[PDB]
């Protein structure tokens, strides 16, 4: 409207100011990435959105908990392989435990932490794989360290998924990166 | 499952960012499909810095259609690439409704053929079978008269008002094996309703992920 809006082909979630990523490798899966971060340096507003499906993951609810406290989050941490899904009581408990560690490991707020998985439905998370897992993520602020990250969040994908517009607000350089996951299972209806 | 994580460092608050999300989504995330499942993890969450030191982003913001087009076409361009990269695809569709009652009607229209195994398969083949896209028009549940629908697969018209145009097959096959996205039209010449949506062909690939072959 009034100043033009350009994608950067080569931008992703840690072109935006602030923000750090990282995947590592903890073993639920052979050969990928499977756990990851996006982490701010300083508490962001936050929104989202989620399924609409009755059957509800655990860590949906963690994380609307999180973001109902202030509206804002400093980390993002995300599992993949393992959908903590139909897992019930101990699930949540799993869930709460994913976000009190990394509330730990990158000293902030547990309601500043929101937490999710993806992958397979009933299978219970390895805890001592994915907590320690957690208190070794090194968040960095650099294109390789969010295409670590979107490789930890992958599951059936064969490829990454990356976006960045930049625009101008105030005659700031307002920049907006992305990064998704998702290739079967896929019929969102969220809210 | 999809999962979808933005970042920006625009300055605005957590309603009006809220806002802007809800609003986004539903003509995004939620006009994409694969397979038809809907998953019980599909999540997205976006998070601003406020680094940019812009005044804070309401509606009321000179800039506020910037920072909006941003966000949209980067959950669009998300979107778009969840589509394409759909077990086993070797094609992004993309389905435009126009004429519809509304622009929700349009959307709905959209999805159903994007959604149809029928139509998945076809472009798959590069069968330009506009029948078979006619067909979902016609169980999509929304006000449709079935004698004023045209159908455009790329430049090809091959359904006006609902006649039959005498397209040239080896054309539309031709357009079908080397267009990325596929992209069908549709006008269904009852308001000005418009919408988009998004999904992928339906291959032998798909069966051998999802069968454990």
């Amino acid at each position: 409207e009034t100043a033009n809006v350009l994608k950067l082909e080569t931008g992703s979630v840690t072109s935006a100011k602030g923000f750090s990523a990282v995947g590592i490798h903890t073993g639920v899966k052979r050969k990928r990435k499977d756990l990851g971060a996006i982490v701010c340096e300083v508490p962001a507003s936050s929104a989202a959105v989620y399924t609409l499906n009755k059957v509800q993951a655990a860590p949906l609810k963690v994380t609307q908990e999180s973001i109902a406290v202030e509206g804002k989050l400093q980390a993002m941490i995300v599992n993949s392989g393992i959908a903590n899904a139909c897992t019930g009581k101990r699930g949540l408990d799993d869930a709460y435990t994913m976000r009190a560690v990394g509330a730990e490991t990158f000293h902030i707020p547990e309601h500043y932490v929101a937490v999710t998985s993806t992958g397979v439905i009933g299978e219970f998370l390895p805890m001592d794989v994915i907590t320690n897992g957690i208190r070794q993520l090194k968040p960095e602020a650099t294109i390789e360290g969010a295409h670590a990250f979107n490789e930890a969040i992958l599951t059936t994908d064969t490829v990454e998924k990356h976006t960045c517009y930049q625009t101008i607000v105030n005659g700031k350089t307002v920049t907006v990166g992305g990064v998704a996951k998702g290739s079967g299972m896929i019929h969102p209806n969220m809210a | 499952t999809m999962l979808s994580f933005v970042t920006t460092d625009a300055n605005i608050d957590h309603g009006h960012l809220q806002g802007a999300l809800s609003a986004i989504t539903n003509e995004t995330f939620n006009r994409i499909t694969v397979d038809g499942d809907t998953s019980t993890n599909d999540m997205v969450v976006v998070m601003a810095s406020g680094l940019a030191e812009n005044e804070t982003l309401t509606p009321e913001h000179p800039d506020w259609a910037n920072f909006y087009k941003a966000l949209q076409l980067a959950c669009e361009d998300l979107a778009k690439q969840i589509a394409r990269d759909g077990e086993g695809a070797t094609k992004l569709i993309e389905v435009e409704v126009t004429g519809a009652a509304n622009d929700q009607e349009a959307g709905m229209v959209a999805k159903q053929i994007v959604g149809s195994d029928l139509v998945k398969t076809a472009i798959y083949g590069a069968d330009a079978n506009w029948g078979r896209i006619i067909c979902a028009i016609g169980y999509s549940g929304c006000e449709v008269n079935q004698e004023t629908i045209d159908i455009a697969i790329g430049p090809i018209v091959t359904l006006k008002q609902s006649e039959p145009t005498g397209f040239s097959e080896e054309e539309a096959t031709a357009y079908l094996k080397e267009a990325d996205p596929v992209k069908i039209s549709v006008n269904l010449h009852i308001g000005n309703g418009t919408g988009k949506a998004w999904g992928c062909d339906l291959t032998y690939d798909y069966v051998r992920i999802n069968a454990g072959y």
